[PDB]
């Protein structure tokens, strides 16, 4: 019996997620973030984009 | 043919003397803010010292 899962990553809105517990957002600091699997580091802030 | 008068001509010529001084940071250009990449960049440090 064969099942082939097909998906794409870090390009569009995501509904299937891994079993990672979220965390309260921390802004204005050199933090390592993980938004829907997109890791990295930097400084978060708010803005207005359509 | 001998001149019998004259004109006092003022000519403008422009010469570039300098250009914008610039500096480059290897670490934050190549390996933006990730430590994993910057560790790999140590072995190429000599190149940046150039």
């Amino acid at each position: 019996r064969v099942v082939v899962l097909s998906f794409e990553l870090l390009h569009a809105p995501a509904t299937v997620c891994g079993p990672k517990k979220s965390t309260n957002l921390v802004k204005n600091k050199c933090v390592n973030f993980n938004f829907n699997g997109l890791t990295g580091t930097g400084v978060l802030t708010e803005s207005n984009k359509k | 043919a001998i001149p019998t008068n004259f004109t006092i001509s003022v000519t403008t010529e422009i010469l570039p003397v300098s250009m914008t001084k610039t500096s480059v940071d290897c670490t934050m250009y190549i390996c933006g803010d990730s430590t994993e990449c910057s560790n790999l960049l140590l072995q190429y440090g000599s190149f940046c010292t150039q």
